[PDB]
């Protein structure tokens, strides 16, 4: 299966 | 719509875990890699790895 990316910018 | 061509099972709590083959809405895809996705087939809504799924019909 493919790479799992980063997680997203968390928001503040 | 768009259809996930790899099950995902859910890494945090707010994931959406899904099997290929499930129909999927996307529900906000600005927040990065990860989309926020509604499951058309389960009901279930959590973010999700974009790469793992595709536009369908």
């Amino acid at each position: 299966a493919p790479p799992l990316p980063p997680r997203n910018r968390p928001r503040l | 719509t768009f259809v996930a061509l790899y099950d995902y099972e859910s890494r945090t709590e707010t994931d959406l875990s899904f099997k290929k083959g499930e129909r999927l809405q996307i529900v906000n895809n600005t927040e990065g890699d990860w989309w926020l996705a509604h499951s058309l087939t389960t009901g279930r809504t959590g973010y999700i790895p974009s790469n793992y799924v595709a536009p369908s019909d």
